[PDB]
């Protein structure tokens, strides 16, 4: 899960 | 051939938005997660997002599409240091059991300090029970 969650945060990220 | 493990990412992933479970991403969903994140899209903002991707033209997210916005939204360096800036909320820059529990709340999930520190165990390369910026640079390029 935490390399699956960093993926995650950075996903949003670069929709901002 | 795609693996269950990829799939299963990829449903998870979905999940985070579609938080009804109903098979479809709104900007009303986009949003809710971008804003518990900190960040503000406006509406507008969000359903340019979704045009990007909205193969049938219906105005929502489905499946395939979200695997399309994957695959075009997903600088290797800098990108995990700004990741990393969010988890290392305090900046010392140690990731804490604490720190680490604020982000995933943030990403919808409610964790108790048993998985958590089983999180940490993924990263930890010193046993210190946090996570410091070499050993996330690991995490991430590991198999
Ligand atoms: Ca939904
Ligand atoms: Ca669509
Ligand atoms: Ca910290
Ligand atoms: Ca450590």
């Amino acid at each position: 899960k935490y390399k699956q969650s960093v993926r995650l945060i950075s996903l949003c990220q670069r929709l901002s | 051939q795609l693996t269950e493990e990829q799939i299963a990412e990829f449903k998870e992933a979905f999940s985070l938005f579609d938080k009804d479970g109903d098979g479809t991403i709104t900007t009303k969903e986009l949003g809710t997660v971008m804003r518990s994140l900190g960040q503000n899209p406006t509406e507008a903002e969000l359903q340019d997002m979704i045009n990007e991707v909205d193969a049938d033209g219906n105005g929502t997210i489905d499946f395939p599409e979200f695997l399309t916005m994957m695959a075009r939204k997903m600088d290797s360096e800098e990108e995990i240091r700004e990741a990393f800036r969010v988890f290392d909320k305090d900046g010392n820059g140690y990731i804490s059991a604490a720190e680490l529990r604020h982000v995933m709340t943030n990403l919808g999930e409610k964790l108790t300090d048993e998985e958590v520190d089983e999180m940490i165990r993924e990263a930890d390369i010193d046993g210190d029970g946090q996570v410091n910026y070499e050993e996330f640079v690991q995490m991430m390029t590991a198999k």
